[PDB]
């Protein structure tokens, strides 16, 4: 069990120095671009920052994980961790969705739109997204407590409770941002298709990365929870083999989503030829 | 709307030379600014694009830059095929506004113009109209003063001025001057004259004619 | 990108107008349609512009509430409807085409018209053609004397003049044409020549007019 748990460490380890590289390097080159004339995207800093954040706590849990499940540091680590890791990943999510529906509409709807106005409406919609993400995160910390570092819920309902919080983070949190990002990115395929001079300068093999990595990425986690709770549930058999298992794949594909964090500068910013002609001469 | 002044107003620099044309926004727009090069009646072709880009194709000599709201255009060589005017543009607010242009023109040395008095046909006078013409010929620079006074009374508010444009080998101008007035009012007056006063010119030219 | 103009020309005042600029060689859709205008003589300005795909259109001060922009995908062409036309909408108009590109979404830059069509002038006069009046601007009294033609009362451009059937073509200069406060157009030609060759060869003057096909060949002789 510990060659596991050791595996996963250098995992994480490499996963957060990769992190942390990749998106101060994409922050600092959107900072400095404004300067040579261009006109950068709100949404990629703001993705950033979230990932950056998320990268920064990481090392928390592997300290905590490596560390037999105990936890050494305070209740007051636990909150604060809890809730900013929370809060970025939603955020982080939240910005994927908006970001799709963003890119069809710059082609359709804000073909003549004055750069005052569509940046004024990115603004707006960054504010409402970090605000939603916040709102959202909120509770899951508001009843956080250590004694072991985990969740107390009400008693009279908590069974109740225990699904409730699922559902959200099964409903806001990976259904519909799939939804609205492969539907949009379809629709964004075919108006391409409809065109002809976009068919030479763009390429149709990136978009379906885009909208599979996604799942590549929060398919398993999310498949895994649902067991483990089911589990709680009894409706599947208490067995040593089925609880053994239940714990080596939530570790697994947890280890495996936040590959999330690191994947999105190498997805979105370093493919791009401008992004690469700018980084280089910077 | 936004108010986009540009300066200077008319440009005058032989081959070779630098060039620098400068716009001036009234609020702040981001890098939204574009350069325009119309030649003599054609559709203007796309110099520079957004603050500094060069739109494909262009020769590398045109170059921009941006400073708070001030942005500038300079060409290090101006070669003989870039004399037109330059329009500045900017995206960030619609309406969109263009600049007034800087139009290039040749150089050369001060040169004297010919002045030159016509006098109406009589066949003209049947139909009631009677027009005189100053003509200047072959002189340089543009700026160019012409004044009408019949019999010392100054005549303005009624007369004609038409320029034609720089010449293909001497790189000089061509000024007409036409006062129209009525068949009784030109039969009313005694003598016509015609002054002109040029750079090139050290004592205004004043040319006259008798009505007989 | 082959962008191209149609329709215009003489309209009579409070009249009205359809432009159309049918592209080529890309999708409409994916990419904004201006209309910039330059009166004569005088400096750019712009008209109104339209997104074909859902149609966002935005219109110029001077133009607002009668200028119509509308767009059609199935044939790749935009028409501009004009209606109540001044007297100062005498223009030559140009589409523009702001290009849109798509493999830049992340990064990209403040875009700028590059393609442009031709002209096409709309000449909003209320006058009626009529043929050219040529006058003799004789030589002076008194080494190089000058000579012209003077052409008033015409309408609409353009004349074309040849001196002594083309045999002269140095030293003779055509100014453009100067419209007249009563609407007819004026323009004078004029050549300088030997003052000793006067007298002798007769110089003749031609002034041809298609709209009309009125041809004058006049004989300025001291
Ligand atoms: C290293 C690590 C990575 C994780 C990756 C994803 C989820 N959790 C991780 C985690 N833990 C476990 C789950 C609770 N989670 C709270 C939480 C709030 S919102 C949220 N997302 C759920 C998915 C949805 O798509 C977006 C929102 N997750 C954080 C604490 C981690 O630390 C392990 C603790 C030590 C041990 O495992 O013993
Ligand atoms: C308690 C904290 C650390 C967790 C709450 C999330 C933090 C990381 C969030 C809350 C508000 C967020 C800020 C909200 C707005 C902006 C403006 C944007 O143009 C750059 C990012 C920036 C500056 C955000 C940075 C991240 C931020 C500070
Ligand atoms: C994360 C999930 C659950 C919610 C995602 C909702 C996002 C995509 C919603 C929230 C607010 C919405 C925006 C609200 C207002 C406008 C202005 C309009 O002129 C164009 C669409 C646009 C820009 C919307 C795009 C979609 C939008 C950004």
């Amino acid at each position: 069990k510990s060659v596991l748990l050791y595996t996963l460490s250098f995992i994480y380890i490499f996963i957060f120095v990769i992190g942390m590289i990749a998106n101060s390097v994409v922050v600092w080159v959107n900072i400095q671009a404004k300067t040579t004339g261009y006109d950068t995207h709100c949404y990629i800093l703001n993705l950033a920052i979230a990932d950056l954040w998320v990268v920064l706590t990481i090392p928390v849990w592997v300290v905590s994980l490596v560390q037999h499940n105990q936890w050494p540091m305070g209740e007051l680590t636990c909150k604060v961790t809890h809730l900013i890791f929370s809060i970025n990943l939603f955020g982080s999510i939240f910005f994927l969705t908006c970001m799709s529906v963003d890119r069809y509409l710059s082609i359709t709807y804000f073909t003549n739109t004055p750069s005052s106005r569509k940046k004024m409406v990115r603004r707006v919609v960054c504010i409402l997204v970090w605000l939603l993400a916040f709102c959202v995160s909120l509770p899951d910390t508001y009843y956080l407590k250590t004694v072991y570092c985990r969740s107390f819920y009400p008693e009279h309902s908590i069974k109740e409770w225990l699904i409730g919080m699922e559902l959200v983070s099964v409903v806001l949190g990976f259904a519909v941002p799939f939804s609205i990002i492969a539907v949009f990115y379809f629709l964004l395929a075919r108006a391409i298709s409809a065109s002809s001079d976009q068919e030479k300068h763009s390429s149709r093999k990136i978009i379906f990365s885009y909208v599979v990595v996604f799942l590549v990425c929060w398919l398993p986690y999310h498949v895994a929870v649902l067991l483990d709770i089911f589990s709680i549930l009894h409706y599947i058999p208490f067995t040593c083999r089925l609880e053994h298992a239940l714990f080596t794949a939530l570790h697994v594909t947890q280890c495996l989503s936040l590959v999330h964090c690191c994947v999105n500068p190498v997805l979105y910013s370093f493919i791009n030829r401008n992004y690469r002609y700018e980084l280089m001469k910077a | 709307d936004i108010q986009m002044t540009q300066s200077p107003s008319s440009l005058s620099a032989s081959v070779g030379d630098r060039v620098t044309i400068t716009c001036r926004a009234s609020q702040s727009v981001s890098s939204a600014v574009a350069w325009y090069q119309q030649k003599p009646g054609k559709a203007p072709k796309l110099l520079i694009y957004s603050a500094s880009s060069l739109y494909s194709g262009v020769p590398s000599r045109f170059s921009g830059s941006r400073s708070g709201t001030d942005f500038t255009l300079t060409i290090s060589s101006l070669q003989p095929e870039d004399f037109a005017t330059y329009y500045c543009q900017q995206s960030y607010y619609y309406p969109i506004t263009f600049g007034q242009g800087t139009k290039v023109e040749i150089k050369r040395t001060v040169a004297a113009p010919s002045v030159f008095i016509f006098p109406p046909s009589d066949s003209q006078l049947k139909s009631g109209t009677a027009s005189v013409v100053c003509l200047l010929n072959n002189f340089y620079p543009r700026e160019a003063k012409v004044q009408w006074k019949v019999d010392n009374a100054l005549q303005s508010g009624n007369s004609q001025e038409s320029v034609t444009e720089q010449d293909s080998k001497d790189s000089t101008y061509s000024l007409s001057s036409t006062l129209t007035l009525s068949k009784a009012d030109y039969e009313k007056h005694k003598v016509y004259a015609c002054e002109v006063t040029h750079q090139g010119l050290s004592s205004p030219v004043t040319k006259s004619f008798n009505r007989g | 990108v082959q962008l191209v103009e149609s329709g215009g020309g003489l309209v009579q005042p409070g009249g009205s107008l359809r432009l159309s600029c049918a592209a080529s060689g890309f999708n409409i859709s994916s990419s904004s349609i201006h209309w910039v205008r330059q009166a004569p003589g005088k400096g750019l300005e712009w008209v109104a512009s339209i997104s074909p795909s859902y149609g966002y259109t935005s219109y110029a001060d001077s133009v607002k509430g009668r200028f119509t922009i509308s767009a059609d995908t199935s044939k790749n062409t935009a028409y501009l409807q004009m209606n109540s036309l001044r007297a100062e909408d005498t223009a030559v108009y140009y589409c523009a085409r702001v290009s849109y590109w798509d493999w830049t979404w992340g990064w990209s830059k403040y875009e700028g018209m590059d393609y442009w069509g031709q002209g096409t002038l709309v000449t909003v006069s209320s006058a009626s053609t009529k043929g050219p009046s040529v006058f003799p601007l004789a030589p002076s009294s008194k080494g190089t004397a000058a000579l012209g033609c003077l052409v008033k009362d015409y309408f609409p451009e353009p004349v074309t003049v040849s001196w002594n059937s083309g045999a002269l073509t140095s030293g003779v200069h055509t100014f453009p044409a100067v419209l007249q406060s009563s609407g007819l157009y004026s323009l004078s030609s004029v050549v300088t020549v030997p003052s000793s060759s006067l007298g002798t060869q007769t110089y003749i003057c031609n002034v041809n007019h298609k709209p009309s096909n009125t041809k004058v060949d006049k004989k300025v002789e001291p």
